[PDB]
């Protein structure tokens, strides 16, 4: 839960460990809920798929997740995804029940400077005598 | 504001303009009038897309030539950003001009990003989308349905609707971004992909990625629609050479060859079955082959070749098919023994690198195959697949890779190297041999581009030295310069950290990655900058594997625990969609005041296109020089080829490659001139590479800040952030860092 | 690879080797330039200000000696005194962000003593936890609800941290504040924050000058003093209205009597002109007929804001001088480069530098203008 890498099977706990499969199922459900269409400006899936037929040289192992001698995943990617899930859970929980991109792209520094619109009053200094 | 150049007016969409933007526009106009290529380097902080778009559009809308514009970009995200700028520019022009001009603008992209069919669009693979989309629109299904309505073959209503309406009336006149284009198409029930592709001729400006102009697989069809005299613009071209090198490359594994035999066996079985029921289908195609007709003549416009031409169009032979592969069965035998030969070469127990000529000679000696039949392997296979009319091509997809290999290796002879290495992953119990057909010459793929288009504008925020690209990529430049940014106050504070708090040198060398001293110093550095950074902090690692090891070590050390107190931690992951969600969360945390830190790779996907401006980027931390894996056969072969041909030292190129990827990350912090951010280059080796940075970044770098420690950098950062938050006197930047209309006119008069 | 020892000796003594009056004048002129522009902007005399102070781990930093918590609390006491001296009718409230929650420390009222005492108690409290802008703003939003409509709602957040932990979407609160016409002023301590900038800009009708981050200990006092003066209102916003009020008369009694406000024995007080109930002190809302009792002096203090005295312009040296001595204080102008004479435009009478500052800071009427007979 806290993102610590799962070392070789330790003592752990007989009873709590039985809930690991349920916890994994909950994480998969949470990941599905979090997944949603992303704004095309920052979308990265399209960038890699913009050329579906490209079959260039495969990148070296430095650009791929670490793997063990047997070929199984090292396990570092699992904890990294946990960090993303935890952050997404926190941010999504904030938004409880209780053209936009266009404006952001425009460079504001070149726009007209903000001008104050404070009211002005000129009171008449003519009051009746006692 | 309407301001004039030597002989034309320009409608800038803002009341005031930067001094750099005016100079940038003037130089672009000079290049266009004189002609020829030019390499411009404008600062990333100053607006560049708006300035470039404004001038080029005015140039075509005023001069009699009415030349078209081709605007290339690294990724799709850049296309949308440029499209939004273009539409904003058009709106301003229409308002000032009163009447909306006869102007059209679209952007090419793959089927996946534009598909609207509920079933096909759900596919997770771009190629799978193409297979399904083609099946519903190849024209075979429509003809079969017309012949027999009882046929159950489906169609695509979006594609069919386009037939009713004319091509010139697919969309209303104007600029159509991806979001706007999708909305209109959904309402009208039309396919954006076909509308965009079919309207290339009508468009005045076309925006598409480099892969649509340098990759022959998806460039030969598009290149026929664009006009020869159009203006070509390369935006963010500092990484173009990688695209050129990666376009004519290919990798074959043991699994690929195994599936090739399965596909060939299936192909032979299908041919026999087709022969039994009716052999007239094959006879008609054979007669056409003898006549000399190629795929282009045989295949109709609606249909597409099964295997895209892997080699450049100019290198394709024009003579007739050799004859050894004319018959359906003879070609299958030709394909089969070629696959077996590749399987034999996979058994090598040591690395073997050889030229294509040697590979062909050995191939011929063992199994009798000549150069010429191989060159037609891709073309012949497409015809055979079309003749067989196979409904499903799931098995035959493997044969596509083999066909590509044959044409590539049988067409080019200089600048390509074939490397077979028994160990693809050295840390593997069982070898997994892989043979790589790598391209060493980056100028082969871009040679047609420069020969075709007279004027090319190569511009990028971080592109230096400007003299390397003309050497690495063979072309001549009429003009080339870099613009310094006239800024009232120091908007960015670059620093080169070389030591930790304990005065111990720190470096990201991959062989000492698991060093407690180096790991801890980076960990402490990340925490300290997270404490003083208000909203956004981006960390770029040299490689993904390095990022994983460091993060795992930090978790055990508990350094990440201290980070969690101040900022949410988002990490880039191999999955593309998950990374997009991470960026969404990272942006949200920065905007709402929670604060977040993004851990990503310098040479990853996030660095190419995603701009971390204003609150998003307030500090950028570069954890080491993003060097390439030195012990790589592909890199070593390219370096040797480059040294012998273009006379570039191996060390010089490696520093050039590393610095370009560090510079691009640094330049994503600034969007305008009011934006401020602190750039950190945390590595010992960065100290002596200051001169290799972009000129505008170097100017902001100071001698005192050339070799700093963590304590000094943090103290320096605290003062800088405090100062930059204070209001700036308008008189300071009234007419030096920003120009009004009066200031621009005064400057123009002074020049004359 | 020789070290720095072998190169040379530093020779520190080599570094050292062997117009002010005009500089002061030009410096004053540059400073006076900002004061040259002044117009009688309409300002809301009656106001209700909710003072939010950050009491979190960020306050333990020693940037401001002895610590941020001590200096903020101490200057808050001075701000409370100054705020209620310039604006007598206004009411104020105090909130503090601590342990991730907004804690109320003094109800919104018009008694400076209550707010001063509340701040004094907070002195010993040790800041801890993270700040929460949304919790403070939501609490501030509730506090400013009972306040009358004619009053101008105001929030003055003293933010010291760089990150905010909220339980909900703070953007909703910002929209809600704009709906309730609440203007937020934020005094940052370390660096700019995206959410703080948005909150100030959105609530101040797009003005970005209401979010300020100090640069040293001295600048903090100037920022605190600036918030004392009332803020101008926009043209579009309309709040014109009349407020019922009365002026009670001080009553002297031989025998002490019970006070309606506190139910305590006090020798003297002010009798209300409506219900005749006695109130210990002014200016406060009457405890019985809830009409704000005030003296004529309380209204007088705010007149100078409505009609500020026009700034004086230094006379050119070439032009002749009206007299050799200051009109008001009769101090000879030093002979000296540039004449140090300032004349009021309306009455055209020279003044000295001491009078120029005095006649525009403490004394709010030009002596010459009153002397001139119309
Ligand atoms: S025609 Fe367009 S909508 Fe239909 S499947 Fe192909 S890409 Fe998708
Ligand atoms: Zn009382
Ligand atoms: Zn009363
Ligand atoms: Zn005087
Ligand atoms: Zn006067």
């Amino acid at each position: 839960l806290r993102g610590e890498k799962i070392m070789q099977n330790d003592r752990g706990d007989v009873i709590i460990d039985r809930y690991l499969t349920l916890d994994q199922e909950f994480d998969r459900k949470d990941d599905d809920m979090l997944l949603h269409p992303v704004k095309k400006i920052i979308d990265l899936d399209g960038n890699i798929q913009d050329d579906p037929v490209v079959r260039g040289n495969r990148p070296d192992f430095t650009m791929q997740p670490g793997v063990d001698i047997n070929g199984n995943s090292d396990g570092t990617v699992d904890i990294l995804k946990g960090m993303n899930r935890l952050s997404e859970k926190m941010i999504m929980a904030l938004k409880n029940e209780y053209n936009d991109e266009r404006n952001e792209l425009k460079i504001d520094d070149l726009n007209e400077s903000y001008k104050t619109n404070y009211a002005i009053i000129h009171l008449k200094r003519n009051a009746h005598e006692k | 504001m309407k301001f004039y150049i030597d002989d034309l007016p320009v409608l800038f969409p803002y009341p005031k303009i930067y001094p750099e933007q005016y100079n940038y526009m003037c130089d672009i106009k000079k290049t266009l009038d004189v002609g020829g290529n030019s390499i411009l380097e404008m600062p990333s902080g100053t607006g560049k897309t708006v300035s470039l778009l404004s001038l080029t559009i005015a140039y075509q809308m005023h001069y009699p030539e009415h030349r078209k514009i081709i605007y290339c970009s690294r990724t799709m995200s850049e296309i949308e950003k440029a499209l939004v700028e273009l539409e904003n520019l058009m709106d301003y022009r229409t308002k000032e001009l009163g009447y909306q001009e006869d102007f059209r603008g679209l952007g090419l992209t793959s089927r996946k990003n534009l598909c609207l069919h509920p079933e096909v669009s759900k596919e997770r693979k771009g190629t799978v989308v193409d297979e399904k989309c083609r099946r519903m629109t190849n024209g075979q299904a429509k003809r079969k349905l017309e012949e027999d309505p009882e046929a159950n073959v489906e169609l695509c209503e979006y594609h069919e609707n386009l037939y009713n309406i004319e091509v010139e009336d697919y969309l209303p006149k104007g600029v159509f971004s991806f979001e706007k284009l999708l909305k209109y198409c959904e309402e009208k029930t039309l396919c954006p992909y076909f509308i965009v592709r079919r309207m290339i001729s009508l468009c005045n400006i076309i925006i598409y990625s480099y892969h649509y102009l340098l990759d022959p697989k998806i460039a030969e069809r598009v290149s026929n629609e664009v006009s020869k005299d159009s203006i070509v613009i390369f935006d963010e071209a500092h990484n173009i050479d990688n695209v050129c090198i990666e376009s004519l490359s290919l990798d074959l594994t043991t699994d690929a060859l195994r599936r090739a035999t399965r596909g060939a066996n299936a192909l032979d079985e299908r041919i026999s079955e087709v022969r039994k029921v009716d052999s007239q289908k094959l006879q008609d195609e054979y007669e056409k082959l003898v006549q000399g007709l190629h795929s282009a003549d045989i295949l109709t416009d609606q249909e597409e070749p099964f295997v895209e031409t892997p080699v450049l169009p100019q290198d394709l032979l024009t003579e007739a098919i050799p004859g050894n592969i004319r018959r359906a069965e003879h070609f299958v035998s030709f394909l089969k023994r070629l696959i077996e030969y590749l399987k034999t070469r996979m058994k090598v127990l040591h690395v073997i690198s050889e030229t294509p000529k040697s590979f062909l000679q050995h191939l011929k000696q063992l199994t009798f195959i000549e150069r010429k039949p191989l060159r037609f392997c891709s073309e012949r296979l497409s015809l055979l697949v079309r003749t067989l009319e196979v409904t499903e091509v799931e098995d035959f997809t493997a044969l596509k890779d083999i066909a590509t290999f044959a044409t590539l290796i049988s067409t080019y002879e200089e600048g390509f190297l074939l490397i077979i290495e028994p160990y693809e992953i050295e840390n593997a119990a069982v070898p997994n041999p892989i043979m790589r057909f790598t391209c060493l010459d980056a100028s082969i793929a871009i040679k047609p581009v420069f020969e075709r288009f007279s004027s090319v504008i190569i511009t990028s925020g971080t592109i230096s030295p400007l003299d390397m690209y003309p050497r690495m990529l063979n072309f001549k430049t009429v003009l080339q310069k870099s613009y310094a940014m006239t800024l009232a106050k120091k908007s960015f504070l670059p620093m080169i950290i070389t030591k930790g708090s304990d005065q111990v040198a720190i470096s990201s060398r991959f062989e000492i990655r698991n060093d407690p001293s180096i790991v801890r110093n980076y960990g402490s550095m990340l925490v300290e900058f997270a404490k003083i950074t208000p909203d956004g902090m981006v960390v770029f690692f040299p490689s993904y594997l390095y990022m994983e090891s460091i993060v795992s070590m930090w978790q055990t050390m508990g350094i990440l625990d201290e980070v969690w107190k101040h900022k949410l931690i988002l990490v880039e992951t191999p999955d593309a969609q998950e990374t997009s969600l991470a960026l969404e969360t990272y942006r949200k945390a920065c905007s709402n005041g929670r604060g977040a830190i993004l851990l990503s790779v310098a040479r990853g996907k996030v660095s190419e296109g995603i701009d971390f401006d204003h609150q998003y980027g307030r500090t950028v931390l570069m954890i080491g020089i993003p060097f390439q894996y030195t012990e790589s056969r592909i890199l070593k072969a390219r370096l040797e080829f480059m040294r012998e041909n273009y006379r570039i030292r191996e060390n010089d190129f490696l520093s050039f490659d590393a610095m370009r990827h560090a510079a691009q990350c640094l330049g994503r912090v600034l969007r305008g001139k009011d934006d401020y951010g602190v750039m950190v280059l945390a590595d010992r080796r960065f100290s002596r590479k200051r001169s290799q940075l972009p000129k505008w970044i170097a100017q902001g770098l100071s001698d005192a800040d050339l070799n700093l420690s963590t304590d000094m950098a943090i103290s320096n950062t605290k003062q800088f952030l405090r100062t930059m938050a204070q209001p700036t006197d308008p008189k300071d930047q009234e007419g030096v860092s920003v120009w009004s209309y009066e200031d621009l006119i005064k400057h123009q008069n002074s020049r004359k | 690879g020789g070290y720095a020892w072998e190169d040379e000796i530093k020779r520190s003594w080599d570094l050292v080797k062997v117009a002010s009056l005009v500089a002061s004048i030009v410096e004053a002129r540059k400073k006076r330039t900002a004061k040259k522009n002044i117009t009688p902007y309409q300002r809301g005399i009656i106001r209700s200000l909710i003072l939010t102070l950050d009491c979190s781990e960020a306050m333990l930093e020693k940037d401001l000696r002895p610590n941020r918590h001590a200096m903020i609390i101490q200057y808050a006491i001075d701000f409370v005194h100054e705020f209620f001296d310039q604006n007598p009718i206004s009411q104020m409230g105090i909130i503090i962000m601590r342990n991730g929650l907004a804690q109320l420390v003094s109800q919104v009222s018009g008694n400076p003593q209550d707010h001063i005492d509340a701040l004094k108690s907070i002195r010993k409290q040790e800041p801890k936890g993270n700040p929460s802008l949304q919790n403070a703003l939501e609490m501030a939003r509730g506090l400013l609800l009972p306040v009358p409509a004619h009053c101008t709602r105001e929030v003055l957040i003293v933010f010291g941290s760089l990150s905010t932990t909220d339980p909900g979407d703070i953007h909703q609160t910002i929209d809600s504040l704009v709906s309730e016409k609440i203007r937020v002023k934020v005094l940052g301590l370390s660096a700019q924050v995206a959410i703080c900038k948005e909150l100030c800009k959105a609530t101040n009708y797009g003005d970005e000058s209401f979010y300020k981050i100090l640069l040293d200990e001295t600048h903090l006092k100037e920022l605190f003093n600036e918030a004392v003066t009332p803020l101008p209102v926009n043209k579009i916003n309309k709040g014109f209205t009349l407020v019922k009020m009365g002026f009670p008369t001080r009553i002297f009694e031989d025998t002490p009597t019970f006070c309606s406000c506190h139910s305590k024995l006090v020798y003297g007080g002010y009798f209300c002109p409506n219900c005749h109930s006695k109130v210990c002190s002014l200016p406060t809302v009457c405890p019985c007929c809830d009409l704000m009792l005030i003296l004529s002096t309380h209204l007088a203090r705010s007149y100078h804001h409505l009609m500020p005295l026009k700034t004086f312009a230094e006379v050119p040296t070439t032009e002749k001088f009206r007299s050799e001595d200051c009109f008001s204080c009769q101090s000879r102008f030093p002979i000296l480069l540039t004449s140090s004479r300032y004349r009021c435009e309306d009455c055209k009478q020279e003044f000295c530098v001491d009078c120029d500052v005095f006649i525009h800071e403490i004394l709010h009427n030009c002596p010459g203008c009153e002397s001139k007979p119309v």
